[PDB]
RNA sequence: GAACGUAGAGUUAAGGUGCCGGAAUACACGCUCAUCAGA
RNA sequence: CUCCACACAAUAUAGAUGGAUACGAAUAAGGCGUCCUUGUGGCGUCGCUGAACCAUAGCAGGCUAGCAACGGUGCACUUGGCGGAAAGGCCUUGGGUGCUUGCUGGCGAAUUGCAAUGGCGUGGGGAUAAAUCAUUUGUAUACGACUUAGA
C-alpha cells in the first residue's frame, strides 16, 4: 500500500552492569507501523547479532515531509538480491515527496527486476539538491529550460455503450 | 471429374469474352447445329515447316447457320452476392418456334404465351421504355436474348433454341438501344 | 493548434475532489505526473496523474514553482476565470448543472416557451 | 398526450447465478440510463412489474402482470437484484419489465 | 434507447466488437452491423491469414465477424438461437439503413484501443486474399453511396445554416430570455 | 477451500469479474508484437 | 378466380407504448464559419460526449367561444422529380378538409371510494390457364430421365 516514514530507534536491552547502550536508529517506508518494526528488526539482525527478543524498540514514530509542495530530485541507493547475487543500485528519482518516490521506486523494481518488498533494502534516500548532480539523463531530460510536450495517450474512458458522434483523439 | 450427364443438352456458356468498350457493339457468340465432317485441301504458309508452301489435306467441320434473330435482352447489375437480372426485356412480336419453347403441350394448349405482353407495345411503350432507361441507368453488363430460324433447317424439331449472348462492345445504352 | 503540458496551463480536474475545479501546472514532475495548485477554484496545491485532468486552451505566464501566493497574483492577473466563463464550453457545462437544476413546473414553463419560440420561428420560416 | 409512462423500462438480465448453478428466485435487471450503484440506491424498493400478453382474456383483458420488488444492487454496474412474487420464465431474458416509482421517497 | 441499432464496422476490432454486440444480442437489443468489410484484426496481415487458414482446415466478412460473434453466444441453445436471429451483418451499407445513422463502440475502436506503430488487418482484404471475389463490386456501390450522401449532407448543412439563422433572429427577444433564464 | 438436519437473510474462504458466465472492457506503473508469443 | 356451411377476427408471436434523429476521411488531426493569394493559405470557432436535438398541455386527451397569423400539422387526393445493393422509400405542386396549446374564455370529469395490467381459416360446389399421364420421336436411354411431334 501507500507507505510512510517511520523514524524507529533500537537500543538492545540495558544489561546487568551495562546500562544504556547506543539507541541505534533507523527511518523505515512502510504502510504501517508493525511491518516497519518488522523490517526494522530484519536490518538490525543484519547489523549485528541481535534478535527482537534481544532487544526492543525505543520510539515509532512517522514524520511528515517538511516541504511537500515543491517537486525535490533524488539519489537513492539500493541493496536487493537477483536471487544468487545482491548489488546494489543507484537511482535517480524527480518527486515531491520522500515517501512517493520510494513507492514509485518499490513499483520500478517489482517492474524491471522481479524482487519482492522483502527482497528490496533500501540504503539510502537524499536528495539531490542542485542541478547537473543528476547523473541519470532521463531525468536530467526534465530539466530543460521551458520545457514543453504534448500529452499522450488521449484515449479516455468514454463510460458508455454507443457513440453517436465517431470519437477521435483530436489533440 | 465426376461424370455425370449433361443438365440441358444446349450447353451453357460460362465464360464470354472481355469487353472492349473501344469496339463497336457487337455479339460474343452463335449457335448453331452441326452438319458433319469433310476433307479440305489447302497450301500450308508454315516456314519453320518443312511443308511451308504445300499442300495439306485437312478433316474440318461444317456446322449449319441459319441466320439468328434477337428478342429480347438482359441486363445484370452487381450486388456483392453475385450477377443479378434486374429485369429482362422482350420484343412484341415472337414466333411459334419460341413461344413453342416455354410450353410442353403446344399443340393442346391456347398458346396464351405472351398476350399481355402484347398490350405493353399497345401503350406508347412507358413501362417498357422505363425499363430500357434503367437498364441504360443501372445493369453494368448486357446479355440480349437471341433464337435460331430452326424452320430453315432440316432439325425435325420446330422448337428453336433461346440464348442469353453477353455484348462486349461499348457504351450499355448504345448496347440496348442497338 | 495543441494544447501543451507546460506552467501556466490552467487545467480542469474532471475526475476526483475537485471534479471540475479550475487550477494550473506549477511545475512537472514527469510524463505521467505533474505539480497543480488550484488557489481561486479551492482545490489545493498537489501532486496528480495528467489522467484525472484536462487541459484547457487558455494558458497564461506562471514562474517556475511559484508559491501559492505568488500563484494566485498571477491567476488574478490573468484574469482567466473571466476568459474561462466565456469560453463556450464551460457555458455548456454550467448549462447541463442547470439543467439538472430544474424544477417540474420550470421543465413546463420551458415546454410552454418552447411551442411559442418554436411558433414564433415557423412565422420567421417559411416566408424568407 | 403523446407519452404515458409512469415507469422506467428495464432489461429482465438473468437469474443469480455461479458457473453451474442458478438461483431462479433472485431475478437480474438492468435500469436503463444506470451505471452506478449510488443512482440504483434510488431503485431501492420500487414496484416492478413484467407486464406480457396472454393468448386468452383472464378478466375483461388479454395482458398480463407479475409484480414484484427492487431487493438490492448486484455488482458495479448498477445491475439490480429483484424477488418477485412468482418467478420468471426465463424465456423473458432481455425482455422490457417495468419499474414503477412508487414506494416513493421523493 | 434504441429499437434497432446500426453499427458501422470501419474502424473497430473483430472481437471486442464481437463481444460488445454478443452481450446486447442476449440483452435482447436489435443491432445491424453495416460497413463489414472495414473491421480491423489486431497483428498483421499474415499471422491473421494463417488463423484463417489453420482453422478453414465460408469466405464472406459477414461470415467471419459471424462466426466470430457466434464462438462468444453459446449457439446451441434456443435462447442463442433467438439473439442470432435479432442479429443483422452487412459489409458495406446497403438500402434501408443508408439513410438512418450509424453509430460507433469506443471500448472497440482500433484507433483507441491500438497503441500506435502496430499492425493491423483490414477485413476485406483478408476476404479478398482467401477467395471472396466481391470486394470491388462493394467499393463501387459506396462510392455512389458517398456521392449521394455528400449530397444530403450539402443540403443539410445550408437548410440547418437556415435554421441557424432563423434561430439568431428569433434571439434577442423576451421568450428567448426567458428560455435562457430557464436555462434554454 | 470447506466435517455438510431443513429453510430465510447477511458476510466471506478459495476461485474469479471481455463473451459464453454471475461479477471493473476498473485504476496505476513498467515489459513483450512472437512468419502459429503468451495467457 | 367464384356460390353455400362455421371458427376466430377489427391481435400478435424473444418482448410496441415519444422519435433508428443518415457526410466522408483523418487522428503526431479534424470540422464549422469567414477572408483572400483557392492554398499543405490566413483568421476565428468547436470538441473535452446524446446529460444532445426534435417532439411533447387538452376524457388514454371532452364540448364550445372568440383574439392574432397566413403559420404549423394530420388524412385522402393531386402535380412533378429522386431512389435498384435487398430500390418498396424520399421529396414536391395544388387545392380540399380537420386540429392548432401562439393567446384568452366558458361548461364536463368524482363513486374506479388509499396501489393491485386495469379481415383470417376451415367444409362442400362453380369457373380457368397451364402442367402431368397416355400416343409418338431418337442427338438420349438398365430404368427413370432426356427429347421431338400431335385439336
Amino acid at each position: 500500500a501507500h507507505f510512510k516514514e517511520y523514524q524507529v530507534i533500537g537500543r538492545r536491552l540495558p544489561t546487568e552492569s551495562v546500562p544504556e547502550p547506543k539507541l541505534f536508529r533507523m527511518r523505515i517506508f512502510a504502510s504501517n507501523e508493525v511491518i516497519a518494526k518488522s523490517r526494522y528488526w530484519y536490518f538490525l539482525q543484519k547489523l549485528h547479532k541481535v534478535k527482537k527478543a534481544s532487544g526492543e524498540i525505543v520510539s515509532i514514530n512517522q514524520i511528515n515531509e517538511a516541504h511537500p509542495t515543491k517537486v525535490k530530485n533524488f539519489g537513492v541507493w539500493v541493496r536487493y538480491d537477483s536471487r544468487s547475487g545482491t548489488h546494489n543500485m543507484y537511482k535517480e528519482i524527480r518527486d515531491v515527496s520522500r515517501v512517493a518516490a520510494v513507492e514509485t521506486l518499490y513499483q520500478d523494481m517489482a517492474a524491471r527486476h522481479r524482487a519482492r518488498f522483502r527482497s528490496i533494502h533500501i540504503l539510502k534516500v537524499a536528495e539531490i539538491e542542485k542541478t547537473a548532480d543528476v547523473k541519470r539523463q532521463y531525468v536530467k531530460q526534465f530539466l530543460t529550460k521551458d520545457l514543453k510536450f504534448p500529452l499522450p495517450h488521449r484515449v479516455q474512458k468514454s463510460t458508455k455503450t454507443f457513440s453517436y458522434k465517431r470519437p477521435s483523439t483530436f489533440y | 471429374l465426376p461424370r455425370k450427364r449433361a443438365a440441358s443438352i444446349r450447353a451453357r456458356v460460362k465464360a464470354f469474352p472481355k469487353d472492349d468498350r473501344s469496339k463497336p457493339v457487337a455479339l460474343t457468340s452463335f449457335l448453331g447445329y452441326k452438319a458433319g465432317m469433310t476433307t479440305i485441301v489447302r497450301d500450308l504458309d508454315r516456314p519453320g515447316s518443312k511443308f511451308h508452301k504445300r499442300e495439306v489435306v485437312e478433316a474440318v467441320t461444317v456446322v449449319d447457320t441459319p441466320p439468328v434473330v434477337v428478342v429480347g435482352v438482359v441486363g445484370y447489375v452487381e450486388t456483392p452476392r453475385g450477377l443479378r437480372s434486374l429485369t429482362t426485356v422482350w420484343a412484341e412480336h415472337l414466333s411459334d418456334e419460341v413461344k413453342r419453347r416455354f410450353y410442353k403441350n403446344w399443340y393442346k394448349s391456347k398458346k396464351k404465351a405472351f398476350t399481355k405482353y402484347s398490350a405493353k407495345y399497345a401503350q406508347d411503350g412507358a413501362g417498357i421504355e422505363r425499363e430500357l432507361a434503367r437498364i441504360k441507368k443501372y445493369a453494368s453488363v448486357v446479355r440480349v436474348l437471341v433464337h435460331t430460324q430452326i424452320r430453315k433447317t432440316p432439325l425435325a424439331q420446330k422448337k428453336a433454341h433461346l440464348a442469353e449472348i453477353q455484348l462486349n462492345g461499348g457504351s450499355i445504352s448504345e448496347k440496348v438501344d442497338w | 493548434n495543441w494544447r501543451l503540458v507546460e506552467v501556466g496551463r490552467v487545467v480542469l480536474i474532471k475526475k476526483g475532489q475537485s471534479a471540475g475545479k479550475l487550477a494550473a501546472i506549477v511545475e512537472i514532475i514527469d510524463q505521467k505526473k505533474v505539480l497543480i495548485d488550484g488557489p481561486k477554484a479551492g482545490v489545493p496545491r498537489q501532486a496528480i496523474n495528467l489522467g484525472q485532468v484536462v487541459l484547457t486552451p487558455l494558458t497564461f505566464a506562471l514562474p517556475r514553482g511559484a508559491r501559492t501566493a505568488t500563484v494566485s497574483k498571477k491567476w488574478a492577473a490573468a484574469a482567466v476565470c473571466e476568459k474561462w466563463a466565456a469560453s463556450s464550453w464551460a457555458k455548456k457545462i454550467a448549462q447541463r448543472e442547470r439543467r439538472a437544476a430544474l424544477t417540474d413546473f420550470e421543465r413546463f414553463q420551458v415546454m410552454v416557451l418552447r411551442k411559442q419560440k418554436r411558433y414564433t420561428v415557423k412565422k420567421a420560416l417559411a416566408k424568407a | 398526450a403523446e407519452s404515458h409512462r409512469l415507469y422506467v423500462k428495464g432489461k429482465h438480465l438473468s437469474y443469480q447465478r455461479s458457473k453451474r448453478v442458478n438461483n431462479p428466485n433472485v431475478s437480474l435487471i438492468k435500469i436503463e440510463g444506470v451505471a452506478t450503484p449510488q443512482d440504483a440506491q434510488f431503485y431501492l424498493g420500487k414496484r416492478i412489474a413484467y407486464v406480457y400478453r396472454a393468448s386468452k382474456e383472464v378478466r375483461g383483458s388479454k395482458i398480463r402482470v407479475m409484480w414484484g420488488k427492487v431487493t438490492r444492487t448486484h455488482g458495479n454496474s448498477g445491475v439490480v437484484r429483484a424477488t418477485f412474487r412468482n418467478n420468471l420464465p426465463a424465456k423473458t431474458f432481455g425482455a422490457s419489465v417495468r419499474i414503477f416509482l412508487y414506494p416513493s421517497n421523493i | 434507447v434504441e429499437p434497432v441499432v446500426v453499427i458501422d464496422g470501419k474502424g473497430h476490432l473483430v472481437g471486442r466488437l464481437a463481444s460488445v454486440v454478443a452481450k446486447q444480442l442476449l440483452n435482447g437489443q436489435k443491432i445491424v452491423v453495416v460497413r463489414a468489410e472495414e473491421l480491423n484484426i489486431s497483428g498483421e496481415f499474415f499471422r491473421n491469414k494463417l488463423k484463417y487458414h489453420d482453422f478453414l482446415r465460408f469466405r464472406a466478412p459477414s461470415r467471419i465477424f459471424y462466426k466470430a460473434l457466434r464462438g462468444m453466444v453459446s449457439h446451441k441453445t434456443a435462447r442463442g438461437k433467438a439473439a442470432l436471429e435479432r442479429l443483422k451483418v452487412f459489409e458495406g451499407i446497403p438500402p434501408p439503413y443508408d439513410k438512418k445513422k450509424r453509430v460507433v463502440v469506443p471500448q472497440a475502436l482500433r484507433v483507441l484501443r491500438l497503441k500506435p506503430g502496430r499492425k493491423y488487418t483490414t477485413l476485406g482484404k483478408l476476404s479478398t486474399s482467401v477467395g471472396w471475389k466481391y470486394e470491388d463490386v462493394v467499393a463501387k456501390l459506396e462510392a455512389k453511396r458517398k456521392v449521394s450522401s455528400a449530397e444530403y449532407y450539402a443540403k443539410k448543412r445550408a437548410f440547418t445554416k437556415k435554421v441557424a439563422s432563423a434561430n439568431a433572429t428569433a434571439a434577442e427577444s423576451d421568450v428567448a430570455k426567458q428560455l435562457a433564464a430557464l436555462g434554454y
